[PDB]
């Protein structure tokens, strides 16, 4: 009867249900088009999402997929390098691209009136690019330089080394750039072979968001993407083998690069379509992140996150400069773990504290911790869907992974019914007493043994 | 003579060959590991340390008893006709 028991208990806000639909169509040649109209915008983002990457390179030509990225902006039959650059500038538009292990993306940002001219440019550079042998030799100097700057961003180097040792027996372990000797001996014939084997109509999605009309985007695509080859099958219906996960360590000791070490640990995860994928997203948020030079308004020593609290109070001074948990999904496997930076003499304490927090998911996590993590996850995910680019990336990425876009209300309904007993079930099945892979760099004299890390995945209490 | 000689010692050629043999990707005992894994003993009795210790104390209690009983039978068979219970004493 107390007013303290008549509070407004609205689980999922009504705004989650009153969202504009994402419209989809499949064309005769196999290209898929997907659009969501956001009336409160004057600009728009349109792009092409392709289901190919470094994992679809050959061992002898690892690196052609990234090489092709650069050459796609060097000239066509109807436009030259200079002409392409000037046309974009004269409209005030933007044109970007990136390549990963399983997905490749090209997108543009411009006004509504300039959308057709963007679709024309995207189809041309993707289907009619001239791979001049003379330009292939010039780029070799711009790419060998990028391999030196990438070696200066340490976090990117550590995650590559983590893929190299974990997936030794699969193309999923290849690097995106490729070895040096492959870059030096690259020819235009290696690049054309990658195109003819990977860029087909069944592996491409066109997505848009903003002040966009669906029927008009479906007619422009039907006209400009007609010269796209269809898949050829030689009566071969053989399935792909799931990558094998190797428990191993790969460490670069170096006492001449300062007092800070860098480390990353990984577990075998789950693929996109797994019935347990949502729970892995949540488990990533329970471990969370921390930066010593950017705590915010909550001091780390009194944080609600148990992992942060234990790390900040270690030896009364704190044992980490920063750490963060990650979860990455692929088509047939995944990768779950954490990255960290720390002082030479603090490395052992730091790594073992974060391991202790992951293993707590199987034994002792509380519903207060789960609901704190849920609230943070919702604020970040739902907050990043503001611009037209982030929305378009969400459409395209989901069309390749799931075959559809999940509405916001469905995600929130699936996230709502996950409690502490369901977290314990999933962690007991996948993370408890499991194999781990490790990569590291720097002053590593105090690094734990691989077997120490392997046995920290279970407790002897209980 | 190369064996034991600091002026000549080296491995013979048949030892260098044994070091070059390769059995990569072979496992003749694999059918044994498959059977063990199909009993689910790990999932039900060894993955949790509380249950692991129940398994230790319980199996040890029963095994120790069967071990003693078996050894007593062997002892009686080897020593048939020499033990007290095997030769009843006859009074005059
Ligand atoms: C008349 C004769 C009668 C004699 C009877 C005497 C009793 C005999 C006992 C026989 C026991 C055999 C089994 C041994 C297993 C030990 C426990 C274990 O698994 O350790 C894992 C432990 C942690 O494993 P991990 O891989 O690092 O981490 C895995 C998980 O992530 C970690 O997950 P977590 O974080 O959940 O786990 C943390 C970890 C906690 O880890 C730690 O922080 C360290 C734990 C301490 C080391 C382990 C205990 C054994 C140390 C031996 C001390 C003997 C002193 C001898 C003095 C004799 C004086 C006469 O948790 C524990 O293990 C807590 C302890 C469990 C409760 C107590 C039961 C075990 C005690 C065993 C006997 C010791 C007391 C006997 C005292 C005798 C006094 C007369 O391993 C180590 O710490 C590494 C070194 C371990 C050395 C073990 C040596 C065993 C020798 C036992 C015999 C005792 C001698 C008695 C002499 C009597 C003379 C009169
Ligand atoms: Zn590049």
């Amino acid at each position: 009867v107390s007013p303290l028991a008549r509070s407004v208990d609205a689980a999922i806000p009504e705004e989650a249900f009153n969202q504009p639909p994402t419209l989809t169509t499949t064309l005769p040649n196999g290209i898929r088009v997907a659009t969501q109209r956001l009336p409160f915008h004057q600009t728009a983002t349109v792009g092409v999402w392709i289901d190919s990457g470094s994992r679809y390179d050959t061992k002898e030509t690892n690196g052609a997929a990234h090489f092709l990225e650069h050459m796609t902006f060097k000239g066509t039959k109807r436009r030259s390098r200079i002409q392409l650059e000037q046309e974009i500038e004269n409209m005030g538009a933007h044109l970007n691209a990136y390549t990963s292990r399983e997905q490749t993306v090209y997108y543009a940002k411009a006004f509504k009136k300039d959308i057709p001219q963007c679709v024309d440019i995207l189809s041309d550079i993707l289907l009619n690019s001239t791979i001049d042998e003379e330009a292939v030799q010039m780029e070799k100097h711009v790419i060998l330089r990028e391999m030196e700057e990438v070696e200066r961003q340490t976090e990117e180097v550590i995650f590559d080394r983590l893929h190299t040792t974990a997936f030794r027996d699969s193309p999923l372990g290849y690097t995106i750039l490729g070895p040096e000797e492959n870059i030096r001996n690259m020819t235009r014939e290696h690049i054309l072979e990658y195109i003819n084997r990977n860029y087909t109509s069944d592996r491409m999605v066109v997505a848009a968001a903003g002040d966009v009309d669906h029927k008009e985007l479906t007619a422009l695509v039907e006209k400009h993407f007609a010269g796209l080859p269809q898949p050829k099958r030689s009566k071969i219906i053989l399935p792909t083998e799931k990558p094998f996960f190797c428990g191993s360590e790969l460490l670069h000791r170096n006492d001449d690069m300062g007092p800070t070490a860098h480390v990353a640990v990984g577990f075998e995860g789950v693929p996109w379509k797994s019935p347990d994928a949502v729970t892995f997203m949540l488990m990533q948020a329970i471990v969370g992140s921390y930066r010593k030079h950017d705590e915010g308004i909550v001091p780390g020593k009194v944080s609600a996150n148990a992992t942060v609290r234990n790390v900040c109070n270690k030896m009364t001074v704190g044992c980490a400069d920063m750490f963060s948990a990650f979860n990455t999904c692929y088509s047939d496997t995944g990768l779950f773990g954490f990255y960290a930076q720390c002082d030479e003499v603090a490395l052992e304490h730091c790594v073992m504290e974060i391991m202790f927090g992951i293993t707590s998911l199987s034994y002792a996590v509380t519903d207060e911790e789960v609901e704190r993590a849920k609230a943070q996850l919702k604020t970040q995910l739902l907050g990043h869907l503001d611009s037209t680019t982030a929305v378009a990336e969400d459409i395209g990425r989901q069309m390749l992974a799931y075959g559809r876009r999940m509405p916001l209300a469905e995600f929130l309904k699936r996230l709502e019914v996950i409690d502490a007993e369901e977290v314990k079930r999933v962690a007991w099945k996948y993370l408890h007493d499991a194999e781990v892979a490790v990569a590291g760099l720097g002053p590593l004299f105090g690094m734990p043994q691989l077997i120490n890390l392997r046995r920290a995945t279970f407790w002897l209490r209980y | 003579i190369r064996f034991g000689n600091p002026w000549r010692d080296d491995y013979p050629e048949w030892i260098w060959k044994s070091l070059r043999v390769s059995r990569k990707d072979k496992d003749m005992f694999a059918p044994f590991f498959k059977l063990l894994n199909a009993t689910k003993l790990y999932e039900y009795c060894l993955k949790d340390n509380r249950r692991y210790c129940m398994f230790v104390m319980g199996v040890g209690l029963v095994s120790s008893w069967m071990w003693s009983e078996w050894w007593n039978s062997v002892w009686r068979r080897i020593n048939k006709g020499k033990l007290y219970n095997d030769v009843p004493y006859v009074y005059p």
